[PDB]
RNA sequence: UUCAAGAGGGCGUGAAACCGUUAAGAGGUAAACGGGUGGGGUCCGCGCAGUCCGCCCGGAGGAUUCAACCCGGCGGCGGG
RNA sequence: GGGGACCGUCCCCCGACCGGCGACCGGCCGCCGCCGGGCGCAUUUCCACCGCGGCGGUGCGCCGCGACCGGCUCCGGGACG
RNA sequence: CGGCGACGUCGGCUACCCACCCGACCCGUCUUGAAACACGGACCAAGGAGUCUAACACGUGCGCGAGUCGGGGGCUCGCAC
RNA sequence: CCCCGCGGACGCUACGCCGCGACGAGUAGGAGGGCCGCUGCGGUGAGCCUUGAAGCCUAGGGCGCGGGCCCGGGUGGAGC
């Protein structure tokens, strides 16, 4: 089946396919620094229904 | 006109419609107008800031 | 998939999807193609203009191997060769051109869509069109025929 | 009987199937998923000597 | 990754039992049993089982290691507490909080070990 | 009873992807966050062209991503495409790009490396530039597909240039009658 | 005496009687099971007044209530002691209860087991 | 006899329509039906002195007895 | 036709500099935690029992009553301009 | 805050029977219009009706991508699969 | 530089969870959802079962808006 750095030697045009997402890791993603510099602060805060008097 | 009653209303009329049944339309939604700060938040910039001056 | 289509979904609905006034019936407006001036005559001049009539001379025993001549555009001329027989000619110090066999990539006339590269190259060829053959002297090139 | 019962899938995409279910196969996760008992195995990619 | 991994198990495992409208997950590993991200006890590089003692007294507590992943021989470390419930429960609580080992599991870890530690005790006529 | 229609009230649009990929469900995952905790526009048109089908993700040709990342002020900027970027054998000079695409083709992506380029997933945009920050966000021609030559008004109209669906072209195929002054009538 | 549940909010019935279908009265050849009348003149999809009821989505339960026992529960279906553990962190809001098809050997097991764990069992009492 | 004839030579199981008998209820607007109650009945509820469990206080008892230290094992995190 | 040279990729090496020890791993340390064994043997710690004990949560086996608060509503008195 | 609690009572009922008040024409179908003095339907059981092939068109998903596709053939212990 | 207390509920199947507002007739017809149902195949449940499968019966207990489903009792006798 090939390296990606090399083609396989024994089908003689498969290549091993490409990720279209090199880092799975939602989590390390979303926590690194540069993603929550560019983040607003959450609205933790529910507001329910306010019954009007 | 075979559609409606209307009128000319009071000053009373006016403050008992807006204080009681007074509804805003705050981003699209039908809000009930228990606060200062919703009326102020979409009509201040018109100097509007309570429901005095919305009555006004 | 039986079990993904609208037959599931009809059960219990008594026209299954076709009215309960027109219905659904054998073969109401003919079968196939028929009417096509008479009935369907809309259809057939809104959709299919030039359906009806003859044009032309015809010709008994057409043989398409005859008229066989795939065509190459001038931009994809230098993709026939490596890209190293291109490199090596543009770092080419004397006037050196690699000779381009369109023939041999199997392709019979060069038409002149496009621009080429400027540097010159030797193209072979059955035929040319004149604008193809206009811009390969451009660049410095030549063009010989071959049968 | 001509109900077409063959499906032809492109060969490059048989290729992808296969890459795709041997990199599952070195998952603990995945393969304990299918069920296979894997807790005392050494080593997930399990490779023995040619004697065997 | 856990996320990858959790988008090939999340609808299809052999541990994933969906019945009555409620959804559990068996593996090993998965306090409080459900079928989550959160507590998905295989899918993760670090994570806390609680579970009863072979003898049928006190608690097991199993970690999963940093090294070795890929070798499930020796990728968890397990031990036993057999004390009483409060010290068994601030023992788990130090295993989770102290090491900061994966602290969103700290009360799901000890609300299993106080179940665990329940039914151990005589049942009652 | 209330005076209103309720014909428009369901609004049609992708709300997530059609598809079952989860590498594109996990990086829609990611830009889902992106687009919600930012004020950045980028990562809302990025997020929704996510959702969207293939068809309307058309392939960026690399002759026109070149042109459109050779326009003044937009040297050193990341072009982005959410799709496919795909070889063109019409150029013959690469420059320096770098481009954040969904795929690129085997020889795409070995002509942007050799001139020394650089290609990105889009996580790896997100950590680059999380508000999108000096980008390119460029498309493939959405149009350019046999199926609008088919559309328009039908062709047995006049001053309409859509293609007729036939089986066959040549001189014996939808070209006598409706075509021509000389049998009926050409509009 | 019983295992109490975490919380017991009374539970509201929209409706308690059953959607029968229309005419299954009159004949046995029409189950009662509900089949939605789609004739021209069917009074009963026209819903003239006095005629039988149609379901829809209005008497849908509380979804806070919805699919709760009497005693407060939420039954889950087991069928042997491995699928009795998951409920180990639920005791509160599920109560499990044995197959009907479990042998009358092994359902004692459940049953044992489940006392050990504080699960209730809807049928405990069920082969003996 | 058989495990079983509530398996007895067209005999595995044995539905519905329909029929006999028994039990309960009812009956002059043909029956039947929807909504609302009421009465009776059959069952169900380990019903019949009514949950439970966390901390604290007091009482009287038991104890591989606690913190801190030492030895060993194993982990988690960090290290130019 | 062979044999060469050149170019492009590769697969192993001989070494150094650069970013990291990472989600590729070990040894040393440092901190922390757990477990086992000693020691600690009693104002500590734990175990179970009792009080119609208190403070919390949930909830009363069944049938009921009251109170105040708030929302909506229909009314009735009294007074002012 | 009150009362009441085992061989008589407590709670329950979707479900069994009965009574009463209000409402309630027999379904299917064609039809502008069906309860119709329009047709089919005595009752019950089992069976019973948009299928497959080919060809187009558009949408959607997947792989590769200026290419793509081995489907016919051949090679692989000829054969549990 | 929190430390006489070393401690502090739930959550987030992200195809999940939560909030707010408006709305709800329907033949022919279209679309979506179905943890509705039948049969068979690939996986999976260290699934169930002669200490009793399927099927059937049932004034038995329930769940769901519903399609339907689960459980008790009886019969049945080998598969689901
Ligand atoms: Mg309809
Ligand atoms: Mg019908
Ligand atoms: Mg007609
Ligand atoms: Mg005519
Ligand atoms: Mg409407
Ligand atoms: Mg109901
Ligand atoms: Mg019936
Ligand atoms: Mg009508
Ligand atoms: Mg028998
Ligand atoms: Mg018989
Ligand atoms: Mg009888
Ligand atoms: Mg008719
Ligand atoms: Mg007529
Ligand atoms: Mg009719
Ligand atoms: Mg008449
Ligand atoms: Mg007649
Ligand atoms: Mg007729
Ligand atoms: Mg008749
Ligand atoms: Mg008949
Ligand atoms: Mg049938
Ligand atoms: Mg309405
Ligand atoms: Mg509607």
């Amino acid at each position: 089946y090939g390296t990606w750095r090399k083609a396989a030697s024994l089908k003689s045009n498969y290549n091993l396919p490409m990720h279209k997402m090199i880092n799975t890791d939602l989590s390390r993603i979303l926590k690194s620094p540069e993603i929550q510099r560019a983040l607003r602060a959450p609205r933790k805060k529910i507001h329910r229904r306010v019954l009007k008097k | 006109e075979p559609y409606i009653a209307w009128g000319y209303p009071n000053l009373k009329s006016v403050n008992e419609l807006i204080y009681k049944r007074g509804y805003g339309k705050i981003n699209k939604k039908r809000i009930a107008l228990t606060d200062n700060a919703l009326i102020a938040r979409s009509l201040g910039k018109y100097g509007i800031i309570c429901m005095e001056d919305l009555i006004h | 998939p039986s079990r993904l289509r609208k037959t599931r979904k009809l059960r219990g609905h008594v026209s299954h999807g076709h009215g309960r006034i027109g219905k659904h019936r054998k073969h109401p407006g003919g079968r196939g193609n028929a009417g096509g001036l008479h009935h369907h005559r809309i259809n057939f001049d809104k959709y299919h203009p030039g359906y009806f009539g003859k044009v032309g001379m015809k010709h008994y025993h057409l043989k398409r191997n005859q008229s066989f001549c795939p065509t190459v555009n001038l931009d994809k001329l230098w993709t026939l060769v490596s890209e190293q027989t291109r490199v090596n000619a543009a770092k080419n110090k004397t006037g050196a051109a690699p000779i381009i066999d369109v023939v041999r990539s199997g392709y019979y006339k060069v038409l002149g869509k496009g621009k080429l590269p400027k540097q010159p190259v030797i193209v072979k060829a059955k035929f040319f069109s004149r604008r193809a053959e206009e811009k390969i002297k451009s660049v410095g090139g030549a063009c010989v025929l071959v049968a | 009987t001509w109900r077409r019962w063959h499906r032809r899938v492109n060969t490059t995409q048989k290729r992808y199937a296969i890459c795709s279910a041997l990199a599952a196969s070195a998952l603990p996760a995945l393969v304990m998923s299918k069920g296979h008992r894997i807790e005392e195995v050494p080593e997930l990619p399990l490779v023995v000597e040619d004697k065997v | 990754s856990a996320h990858l991994q959790w988008m090939v198990v999340r609808n299809c495992s052999s541990f994933l039992i969906k019945r009555n409208k409620q959804t559990y997950s068996t593996e090993p590993n998965n306090l409080k049993a459900r079928n989550s991200f959160r507590y998905n006890g295989l899918i993760h590089r670090k994570t806390v089982g609680v579970e009863p003692a072979a003898d049928g007294k006190g608690v097991v507590v199993v970690i999963k290691r940093r090294s070795g992943q890929r070798k499930p021989a020796t990728s968890y470390v397990r031990t036993t507490i057999n004390k009483n419930a409060r010290a068994t429960l601030s023992s788990i609580r130090h295993m989770i909080r102290k090491n900061k080992y994966r602290p969103d599991l700290r009360m799901a870890a000890i609300r299993r070990a106080s179940a665990i530690l329940r039914s151990q005790k005589p049942v009652m006529v | 009873g209330v005076d209103i229609r309720h014909n428009k009230d369901r609004k049609v649009r992708r709300k997530e992807p059609k598809s079952q990929d989860i590498y594109l469900r996990l990086l829609v995952k990611l830009y889902r966050f992106l687009a919600r905790r930012t004020n950045s526009t980028f990562n809302q048109v990025v997020l929704k062209r996510l959702f969207m089908s293939r068809t309307n993700r058309p392939p960026l040709s690399l002759s026109r991503m070149i042109r459109k990342m050779k326009l003044p002020g937009r040297e050193n900027k990341t072009a982005v495409v959410v799709g496919t970027i795909t070889d063109d054998v019409r150029v013959q000079e690469v420059p320096k790009l770098k481009v954040c695409a969904l795929r690129v083709t085997s020889r795409a992506r070995s002509r942007i490396l050799r001139a020394g380029g650089k290609i990105l997933t889009f996580d790896q945009l997100a950590l680059d530039s999380p508000k999108g920050c000096g980008t390119v966000l460029l498309s493939g021609p959405r149009k350019g597909r046999e199926v609008y030559r088919h559309f328009g008004k039908a062709p047995g109209t006049p001053h309409s240039h859509t293609k007729p669906y036939v089986r066959s072209k040549g001189r014996k195929f939808e070209r006598a009658r409706g075509r021509r002054a000389s049998r009926g009538y050409k509009n | 005496a019983a295992l109490r549940p975490l919380v017991k909010p009374k539970i509201v019935k929209k409706r308690t009687k059953k959607f029968i279908r229309h005419q299954s009265d009159r004949y046995v050849k029409i189950k009662r099971n509900w089949r939605k009348p789609r004739g021209i003149d069917n009074r009963v999809r026209r819903r003239f007044k006095g005629q039988i009821l149609m379901p829809n989505i209005g008497y849908g339960s509380n979804k806070k209530t919805k699919h709760m026992l009497p005693s407060g529960f939420r039954k889950f279906l087991v069928h042997n002691v491995k699928e009795l553990e998951v409920l180990l962190m639920c005791n509160k809001s599920y109560c499990a209860e044995i197959a009907h098809n479990v042998s009358s050997k092994n359902r004692k097991a459940i049953v044992e087991r489940a006392a050990q764990l504080a699960i209730r069992v809807t049928n405990p009492n069920a082969r003996l």
